[PDB]
């Protein structure tokens, strides 16, 4: 099928699906014991379910996450 | 891991915290350059550690 599969080198042999967004990728990705805070993210695009996972916490949250914006509104 | 291992960046850091509480001195006109040189050594996640 004339069509492209992303791939990455932890989840060998298995295509990316279409709809998911890239904090899903992150999670997927943490969770296969990538380096933290990496620069970039090395896919590889080929010619022709995971959509559950969880997407990684943004910084609001973080800050949310120990009740941080009850500061905010308090000034 | 060799570029941290010269101290250099924890050489900056120092006086980075020494200037602001207002060893190799800073003015107000390299404070700048010196922070975009941690931002963009920063990209590797060895500095973001």
């Amino acid at each position: 099928v004339p069509v492209f599969h992303l791939f990455h080198k932890l989840l060998a042999g298995q295509p990316l699906p279409a709809e998911m967004t890239l904090a899903q990728l992150l999670t997927l990705l943490y969770d296969r014991k990538l380096p933290q805070g990496y620069r970039s993210i090395d896919l590889t695009v080929k010619l022709g379910s995971l959509l559950e996972t969880c997407p990684i916490q943004s910084p609001l949250q973080v800050f949310a996450g120990m009740g941080g914006l009850a500061l905010i509104a308090e000034r | 891991k060799q570029l941290l291992d010269s101290g250099l960046p924890s050489l900056l850091v120092r006086s980075l915290a020494s200037f602001c509480f207002s060893k190799m001195p800073i003015t107000a006109d390299l404070v700048a350059p010196i922070l975009r040189f941690l931002t963009e050594v920063g990209n590797s996640h060895i500095m973001k550690d």
